[PDB]
RNA sequence: CGGGGAAUCAGGGUUCGAUUCCGGAGAGGGAGCCUGAGAAACGGCUACCACAUCCAAGGAAGGCAGCAGGCGCGCAAAUUA
RNA sequence: AAAGUUGCUGCAGUUAAAAAGCUCGUAGUUGGAUCU
RNA sequence: CAAGACGGACCAGAGCGAAAGCAUUUGCCAAGAAUGUUUUCAUUAAUCAAGAACGAAAGUCGGAGGUUCGAAGACGAUCAGAUACCGUCGUAGUUCCGACCAUAAACGAUGCCGACCGGCGAUGCGGCGGCGUUAUUCCCAUGACCCGCCGGGCAGCUUCCGG
RNA sequence: ACGGUCGAACUUGACUAUCUAGAGGAAGUAAAAGUCGGGUUUCCGUAGGUGAACCUGCGGAAGGAUCAUUAACGG
């Protein structure tokens, strides 16, 4: 059965980028997924998106630009301390220069670079570059 | 609850293994003295206990207050 | 494939330990059957008494007679075939003599040519074979 | 027993003949199991006596 | 993918986007409730009632019209059965299968099916104990199967 | 014996920790004591088992897993300063 | 350490060593959106 | 005239069954998928150590039955050395009933549930929309074909998706 | 000195574990040139055939080299 919708979303967009498609239909939508995609947009990795409100769990249609290389999820959501964050961006991210690890903190779903600023660490979610 | 004036509780906690970054569900049973003022206590409900001077061979703790089960009215 | 849960530690570690026994090295090291059957018995060297000179026939394509020495160890009493190294070093070793034996190099494999021989003679009556061959010391008896 | 079963044979005649073959096979697989343990016990002791030569009593002098 | 079946169906209902009551339907919620009551006294499951309202009266979804679903109305008034509807059906099915088995001994397939049915019953029972619909002491039994139906 | 730790190592880990610091335990084996604030103490006593010295044949004296040193053991370890 | 040849990070299971005959199922693990 | 046996040809890359497997007619008995559903319940689920059903053939007990075939075995042929091959006969078995047994190259030599990633029309099942042709031009619906579309199937062809 | 208690230890058998003497048995090992002398594709599981192999019976597999034909079906 469908465990962890975010993962599904990320795979779906990812495949649709390797294929070089223009738009992706991802379902179901979640608030976590929407926040993730917003974050991704904020760094110019995706473009804008529409949340089709079906009265169930909604669907999202995301505009794609060839700017994204790999959009991955890490499950389980490991607890990442601010001490141990350096080890993750050494393992997951392809360079020190670019790429982002998305993690959920009490302060909100954000990047690792913003986490560092706000001093808060949290549970890891995904990563994109 | 099958002993005279004493109940058996269990504490569930998650023990961390550094190698795997994971946890394991571990439990420890306690023999704990129940005062007859807390009557009509059912099984499967949350009980706050306090450490006391050793009362039996295994009983060291003593029930301080009982809060009922989630489903039970 | 792998269970990748967060509460799965006990499943993981237990599985790892269970599978660890199928490794040839680990089992050899930890089961304690190889440590008990080993004539040296967790020893770098042993010292024995020579019983007889044995000319071990070499394993197929290399055709020779490898000169070995049948020691009986002091510390337990196991019998060993032990290869005497350089040429004419068999002549130094005489029957009923103290001999320091060591491994060959491969931790219990028969090394190269010689079949079923795991050990080499290092010293004869407290002087080294390396010295006796090079003519540096004399052997007492 | 190698007798062809004729049509006129009835109960007690057929039933005793079948029970005789059942007893032959029961005597046979006991005899086969006995040989299976006899060869297994003789192979295992000859395996030791051949592996004994590998360690000691094989050389020249 | 089904629970016990190997098959992967997609036969299901899909409600429309509009949640508001259609303009043609000139029935009050009270009237609908009354109708339901007068159907329930004939001896029907909620499902059956729903079907009836769909086919003949043109009531699409009762939870849109009244606000409450059928079984809540039945529960609220007090004409609802003791054991849950589906579970009861399952039990009945099991009983039937047992009867068949006792008629004819050699049916392995039937036995297998009965086992599956029993499993389902157990599952449902568990669920209904978790949600405190059934009493906690309640248990499905082999001999005390036909007594419940 | 357990820790503190050590060796190796990108990150993760794997192995070692009899060894000079803390804690534990035993003084050939077990058991029981006296004195003392503190010991079931052994460079205290009392037994029995296992060892083992001097004996005038009656008895007496033992306890180096303290520092030297010896034997034995072993692949394996220092001076009776 | 080399050994991503014990693999959590990070291995494999068509033919190379390997997926149970099949199904149910108690524990365990894992569980859809949805509330500023 | 009787006896047991077996259900061909139709028999397909057709179906059904969890798998093993499953084919003469009719009646009875209970199940089951898929489909249709503006029906109900509202997370009840996924996979599963312990445990529990079923599990080809062979074999094993207990009864019944023995048509064909047939391990065994007996003859017959065949040669420096033949003792497997071939022929005739032929026991257990193969058949049914009640117990056991629990293994097969039990094969897709490919865990299960879920998401995504090209295309194509043939088929089977159910459903939806259709001009027509057919039941001696049918009198209305219904059957049989034909063109599409949908969902789940067993398959196939093609593709420098990627491996 | 009675009794109590802690209680080393001894004796008696049972289950065991080890250490070390051993008539004989069956072997194996160097010495004796000592005396005589054609069939099969590859398998799987089971039962029988003198143990195994191999062969056969029964039920499976391919992990075994698809040529050709296949438009009407109406007076």
């Amino acid at each position: 059965v469908r465990m962890n919708v975010l993962a599904d979303a990320l795979k779906s967009i990812n495949n649709a980028e390797k294929r070089g498609k223009r738009q992706v239909l991802i379902r179901p939508c979640s608030k976590v997924i929407v926040r993730f995609l917003t974050v991704m947009m904020k760094h110019g990795y995706i473009g804008e998106f529409e949340i089709i409100d079906d009265h169930r769990a909604g669907k999202i249609v995301v505009n794609l630009t060839g700017r994204l290389n790999k959009c991955g999820v890490i499950s389980p959501r490991f607890d990442v301390q601010l001490k141990d964050l350096e080890k993750w961006q050494n393992n997951l991210l392809p360079s020190r220069q670019f790429g982002f690890i998305v993690l959920t903190t009490s302060a909100g779903i954000m990047d690792h670079e913003e986490a560092r600023r706000k001093h808060t660490g949290g549970k890891i979610l995904g990563f994109f570059f | 609850m099958k002993m005279q004036r004493t109940i058996v509780i269990r504490r569930d906690y998650l023990h961390y293994i550094r190698k795997y970054n994971r946890f394991e569900k571990r439990h420890k049973n306690m023999s704990v003295h129940l005062s007859p003022c807390f009557r009509d206590v059912q099984i499967g409900d949350i009980v706050t206990v306090g450490e006391c001077r050793p009362l039996s061979k295994t009983v060291r703790f003593n029930v301080l207050k009982v809060t009922k089960a989630a489903g039970t009215k | 494939g792998k269970c990748r849960g967060l509460r799965t530690a006990r499943k993981l570690r237990s599985h790892r330990r269970d599978q660890k026994w199928h490794d040839k090295q680990y089992k050899k090291a930890h089961l304690g059957t190889a440590l008990k059957a080993n004539p040296f018995g967790g020893a770098s060297h042993a010292k024995g008494i020579v019983l007889e000179k044995v000319g071990v026939e070499a394993k197929q394509p290399n055709s020779a007679i490898r000169k070995c020495v049948r020691v009986q160890l002091i510390k337990n009493g196991k019998k060993i075939t032990a290869f005497v190294p350089n040429d004419g070093c068999l002549n130094f070793i005489e029957e009923n003599d103290e001999v320091l034996v060591a491994g060959f190099g491969r931790k219990g494999h028969a090394v190269g040519d010689i079949p079923g021989v795991r050990f080499k003679v290092v010293k004869v009556a407290n002087v080294s074979l390396l010295a006796l061959y090079k003519g540096k010391k004399e052997r007492p008896r | 027993s190698t007798q062809p079963r004729s049509k006129n044979e009835s109960k007690e005649d057929k039933r005793a003949r079948k029970q005789a073959i059942k007893e032959e096979r029961k005597e046979r697989r006991v005899e086969k199991k006995a040989n299976k343990l006899a060869f297994k016990l003789e192979k295992r002791r000859q395996e030791k006596e051949l592996l004994n030569l590998k360690k000691n009593v094989e050389g020249l002098k | 993918g089904r629970m016990h079946a190997p098959g992967k169906g997609l036969s299901q209902s899909a409600l429309p986007y509009r949640r508001s009551v259609p303009t043609w339907l000139k029935l009050t919620s009270d009237d609908v409730k009354e109708q339901i009551y007068k159907l329930a006294k004939k001896g029907l499951t909620p499902s059956q009632i729903g079907v009836i309202l769909r086919d003949s009266h043109g009531v699409a979804q009762v939870r849109f019209v009244t606000g409450n679903k059928i079984l809540r109305i039945l529960k609220s008034k007090g004409l609802a059965p003791d054991l849950p509807e589906d579970l009861y059906h399952l039990i009945k099915k099991a009983v039937a299968v047992r009867k068949h088995l006792e008629r004819n001994r050699k049916d392995k397939d039937a036995k297998f099916r009965l086992i599956l049915i029993e499993s389902r019953i157990h599952r449902l029972a568990r669920y209904y104990k978790t949600k405190r619909v059934l009493p906690p002491n309640w248990k499905y039994e082999s001999s005390t199967a036909s007594a419940l139906v």
